[PDB]
């Protein structure tokens, strides 16, 4: 699989360049 | 869309703040004598809502 992507306290973002776990 | 929720003689007052990604709202409603400036006297604002949003806020706009 390769779908599980990754790049403040409880701060979140979805805007774009991401890595993902192999 | 990861979060959603549903529920001059007078003045409506409000406070808005974001801390730990929780967005918090307080209010008061009152009669008033004069519209030209805020009333020269004290009354307290009480909480309405606590929202778990996590989203970042630095600008806002009012809806007419
Ligand atoms: C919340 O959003 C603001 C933008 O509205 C972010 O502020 C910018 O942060 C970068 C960091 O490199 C600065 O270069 C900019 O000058 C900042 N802009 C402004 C208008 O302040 C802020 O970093 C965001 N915070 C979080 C935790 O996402």
């Amino acid at each position: 699989n390769y779908n599980y992507l990754y790049r403040k306290p409880f701060e979140r973002d979805i805007s774009t360049p991401l890595q993902s776990y192999g | 869309c990861t979060f959603e929720y549903v529920s001059f003689k007078n003045l409506r007052e409000f406070v808005f703040k974001n801390i730990d990604g929780y967005f918090k709202i307080y209010s008061k409603h009152t009669p008033i004598n004069l519209v030209r400036d805020l009333p020269q006297g004290f009354s307290a604002l009480e909480p309405l809502v606590d929202l778990p949003i996590g989203i970042n806020i630095t600008r806002f706009q009012t809806l007419l």
